[PDB]
RNA sequence: UUGAGCCUUGAUGUGUAGGAUAGGUGGGAGGCUUUGAAGUGUGGACGCCAGUCUGCAUGGAGCCGACCUUGAAAUACCACCCUUUAAUGUUUGAUGUUCUAACGUUGACCCGUAAUCCGGGUUGCGGACAGUGUCUGGUGGGUAGUUUGACUGGGGCGGUC
RNA sequence: CCAUAGGUUAAUGAGGCGAACCGGGGGAACUGAAACAUCUAAGUACCCCGAGGAAAAGAAAUCAACCGAGAUUCCCCCAG
RNA sequence: CGCGGGGUGGAGCAGCCUGGUAGCUCGUCGGGCUCAUAACCCGAAGGUCGUCGGUUCAAAUCCGGCCCCCGCAACCA
C-alpha cells in the first residue's frame, strides 16, 4: 500500500473515462517519496513516507498532530 | 502559498506585492524574519509611509560612502594552524569549533568562532586563506600557519 | 548632438513607455508640435485584424463637432438659378457633365461632393472613382437632397475621410494646435465613435484597442 | 556564455548606370545652423570597393533645388511604421563549472546478529537528473473487444436497385 | 546519550461455526439493444469491514411558492 | 475535398516566402576542338511562367477558382 500519511491518499478502485466511453480501470494510486524531519525532543533525523502536497498540511496541523492522527487510526509508520 | 512581501527578496517583487511560495520555505526563511507574510492584503496602503520612507531615511546616512581604508589593506600569516599528522590528512574539518580553539573541552561548550572562509569549509592541509570581521559588512583576510610554532 | 534644437525639447517632455491621462495630456500635445508650417493633431489606430481581407476593410467619412479648421473645396451638381444660391451658401465650385469627364479621368480638387436628385444623373455611375476616394454623393448622409443649400453648410461644418493602410494603421485629424483642449477631446470622442459605428463584424484580433494622438514633427501619447 | 520570450536605449538602410545610400507610407521652398558642420592623421572597422562610421583635433554658417535629369516614386526637415544590429533591465534555455539541503550508490564499514534476508548508523563518490505516479499529443498487428449488404448456370472482373 | 529498532509486565476487546434478513465502501459476467460503438445487464452475483432482533436513519447550511411546513422510521398511496 | 507544396520555350531546375523581376544547362539552329563520338568551349532562335481571375505605383510571387502530381488527413447531424 502506497500511503501519503497526511492527505488521506490510499490505493482504491475506480473508473477512467475521457470520451469513448470504455470500461477501462484507473485504480487511484499516488506518487511515493520520503523526507527527514527534526523535532529537537529527540536527537534523530526522523524519516517518514510521503506524497505530493502534504507539507502544507504538516505545517497547518503541526508534525506532532500528524503523527497523533496515525496513532488515532492505528497506522504503523 | 500566497504571501505579501516586506523585504527585498525578489528582483520583480516589491513591498506590498503578492507572490506564490512553498509554505515549508516561507515558514523557514520569510515569515520568522518579517520578510514576507500570509494574508496581510488589508494593511498595504500604509507600508510606503511606515516602512519605505523610513528605511530610505536610514539609507540617507548609513553609510553614504564607498569603501574603507582602515583595518582592510593588509595580507599576512596569523597565529592559526591546522591539526593534522604526517599523512597530511584532516579527516573532515570541525571548522568554527576547532580553528580558533586553545582548550579542546569535553564537559562544556567550545566557543563558536566568527571567522569566514572564501570556500566556506576547510578540507586539506597547507597555506589556506581565512578572514575576520572589521566592520558591520567588512572582512579582512590572512593565511594560516604551517610551521606549527 | 544628432537631434535638432526643437527636437531635444520634446525628448525630455514625453516618453512612449509612460502612463498619461489624456484629460491633461491633450493640452500638453498642443506644445509637442514643432513644424514651422501648419501642423495637425492626428489620431492613429494600430491594427489588427487583417490588412488585405476586403471583409475586414474600414473606409468611410464623418462630421466632427468642431471640424479640423481646414477650409475645403465643395462641388455642387445642380441646374438653374439654385447653383448661384448654393455657391453663396457654401459651394466652392459648380458641377456639370464637362466636370464628369475630369472625374472619370480621376482629376479632382474637392473634399466633398453634393448633388440635387434631378441632376444626380450626371455622376450616379461614378462610384468606381468617387467611392474609393470617399467622395460619392449618398442619400443616407444628406449629400443627395433637393435642399443642397443646407448640405453645403454641412460639408463646410468640418468633415474627415479615413481608410486603413497595408502597414496595419489608420490616421485621421482631430484639429489644429490653436484649439481649446475640450474641443480636441470632443473631436477625439466623436472620431472614436465614428470608427466604432464602422466596426467589421467577422474580423479576428484587435480593432480599436491601440490608440495614440500625435503631432507634426512632434511626438504623441496613448489614449 | 546568451539561442529564445518580454523591456529600454543607442545604431542603421549604398546592386548597378546617370548626379546621388529615395528603407516604407504621408506631408513639405523654404528648412536644418553660430555651445557648430567639414577632414585625415596616430590607429581601427564595414563592404555591394560604392564609399562610410565610432573617437578626437579642427573651422567657424552653412547648403540643396528650379533649368537639367534619374526613377513606380525625390533630393531640406519630419509625425507614423518596419528591417537589421549591439548593449541595458528581466524571465527562460543548450553547455561548462561550483555548493549539497533533494536524488542515486547493483560502494565500504558498524549495529540489530556467533543470522547480510533488509532496517538503522558511520562515511566516501557522483549530483538538481534518473526512478515512480500521471497529465498530454503520437506510434503500437502485439494485446483487448469488434465489424465485414444482396441479387450470381461455383464464388472471380463484368450486369443490378 | 536523549531516543529509535528491539524487548518485558498488567488490564481490555476480537478471531471460528453459520440459517434468513441487514448497515458501510467497492463491484462483475453471460445477456439485450435482434450486429455494435454511448446505453442495458447492474448496483444482481461477488469481495473486504461490521452487527441486532431487526438493521439503518435522525432534529433543515431541507422542502415549499407568498400559503406555509418545522427530526428519523414503517404500511397503503403518490406512480409506472 | 481538405491542408502545405510541385507545374517557369522540346527535357530539367533558380526567381516566389521583401513590388521595381526572367536565368541556366541539355535538345534544336550556328559553329569551335578532332579524321570522329559520349564530354568540353560560347553564340542565336523558341515566352498563354499548368490555366482563369482579383487589386495597385508593383503578384507567374499575394488571396481565390479550374486540371493533374507529392504526402496523409478531418468539419458536426
Amino acid at each position: 500500500s502506497r500511503v501519503c500519511q497526511v492527505t488521506g491518499k490510499r490505493p482504491v478502485t475506480g473508473n477512467n473515462r475521457s470520451h469513448a466511453l470504455n470500461a477501462t480501470k484507473r485504480r487511484f494510486l499516488p506518487n511515493l517519496h520520503s523526507h527527514r524531519f527534526w523535532v529537537e525532543s529527540e536527537k534523530r533525523f526522523v524519516t517518514l513516507r510521503v506524497s505530493a502536497k502534504g507539507m502544507r498540511v504538516i505545517d497547518k496541523k503541526g508534525i506532532d498532530t500528524v503523527l497523533a492522527e496515525l496513532r488515532a487510526r492505528g497506522e504503523k509508520y | 502559498m500566497q504571501v505579501i512581501l516586506l523585504d527585498k527578496v525578489a528582483n520583480l517583487g516589491s513591498l506590498g506585492d503578492q507572490v506564490n511560495v512553498k509554505a515549508g520555505y516561507a515558514r523557514n526563511f520569510l515569515v520568522p524574519q518579517g520578510k514576507a507574510v500570509p494574508a496581510t492584503k488589508k494593511n498595504i496602503e500604509f507600508f510606503e509611509a511606515r516602512r519605505a520612507e523610513l528605511e530610505a531615511k536610514l539609507a540617507e546616512v548609513l553609510a553614504a560612502a564607498n569603501a574603507r581604508a582602515e583595518k582592510i589593506n593588509a595580507l599576512e600569516t596569523v597565529t592559526i594552524a591546522s591539526k593534522a599528522g604526517d599523512e597530511g590528512k584532516l579527516f573532515g574539518s570541525i571548522g568554527t569549533r576547532d580553528i580558533a580553539d586553545a582548550v579542546t573541552a569535553a564537559g562544556v561548550e567550545v566557543a563558536k568562532s566568527e571567522v569566514r572562509l572564501p570556500n566556506g569549509v576547510l578540507r586539506t592541509t597547507g597555506e589556506h586563506e581565512v578572514s575576520f570581521q572589521v566592520h558591520s559588512e567588512v572582512f579582512a583576510k590572512v593565511i594560516v600557519n604551517v610551521v606549527a610554532e | 548632438a544628432k537631434l535638432t534644437k526643437r527636437m531635444r525639447v520634446i525628448r525630455e517632455k514625453v516618453d512612449a513607455t509612460k502612463q498619461y491621462d489624456i484629460n491633461e495630456a491633450i493640452a500638453l500635445l498642443k506644445e509637442l508640435a514643432t513644424a514651422k508650417f501648419v501642423e495637425s493633431v492626428d489620431v492613429a489606430v494600430n491594427l489588427g485584424i487583417d490588412a488585405r481581407k476586403s471583409d475586414q476593410n474600414v473606409r468611410g467619412a464623418t462630421v466632427l463637432p468642431h471640424g479640423t479648421g481646414r477650409s475645403v473645396r465643395v462641388a455642387v451638381f445642380t441646374q438653374g438659378a439654385n447653383a448661384e444660391a448654393a455657391k453663396a451658401a457654401g459651394a466652392e465650385l459648380v458641377g456639370m457633365e464637362d466636370l464628369a469627364d475630369q472625374i472619370k479621368k480621376g482629376e479632382m480638387n474637392f473634399d466633398v461632393v453634393i448633388a440635387s436628385p434631378d441632376a444626380m444623373r450626371v455622376v450616379g455611375q461614378l462610384g468606381q472613382v468617387l467611392g474609393p476616394r470617399g467622395l460619392m454623393p449618398n442619400p443616407k448622409v444628406g449629400t443627395v437632397t433637393p435642399n443642397v443649400a443646407e448640405a453645403v453648410k454641412n460639408a463646410k461644418a468640418g468633415q474627415v475621410r479615413y481608410r486603413n493602410d497595408k502597414n496595419g494603421i489608420i490616421h485621421t485629424t482631430i484639429g489644429k494646435v490653436d484649439f481649446d483642449a475640450d474641443k480636441l477631446k470632443e473631436n477625439l470622442e466623436a472620431l472614436l465613435v465614428a470608427l466604432k459605428k464602422a466596426k467589421p463584424t467577422q474580423a479576428k484580433g484587435v480593432y480599436i484597442k491601440k490608440v495614440s494622438i500625435s503631432t507634426t514633427m512632434g511626438a504623441g501619447v496613448a489614449v
